[PDB]
């Protein structure tokens, strides 16, 4: 389940926020559930100049 | 109060990474006195001038 492993993460990262440098603290650790490769790639460009 | 947690408590000041590890800065006093209102006639703090 991407969920019962993303809530599982989250459940070690707040659980180690003690252990962790100050500067890295404010800004915000940022976990999220998103695949490692690509789906796709768009591109847009102006037909003219 | 912060002369004063920094010489009988403790004063969580900064941090810094030595050997890998993340390491608090803790300001004790090393304390050798006879009682408390002896204590108090060597806790110094200085005004604003």
């Amino acid at each position: 389940d991407p969920d019962q492993a993303t809530i599982d993460v989250n459940n070690r990262i707040s659980a180690a926020t003690a252990k962790m440098p100050d500067a890295v603290k404010k800004l915000g650790v940022t976990v999220r559930k998103t695949s490692s490769t690509t789906l796709a790639a768009i591109s847009m460009y102006s037909s003219d100049g | 109060f912060n002369t004063m947690n920094a010489t009988i408590g403790t004063y969580y000041v900064n941090d810094f990474s030595m050997l890998g590890k993340n390491f608090q800065v803790n300001i004790r006093a090393k304390g050798d006195f006879r009682n408390t209102q002896d204590a108090l006639k060597n806790i110094f703090v200085r005004s604003n001038d």
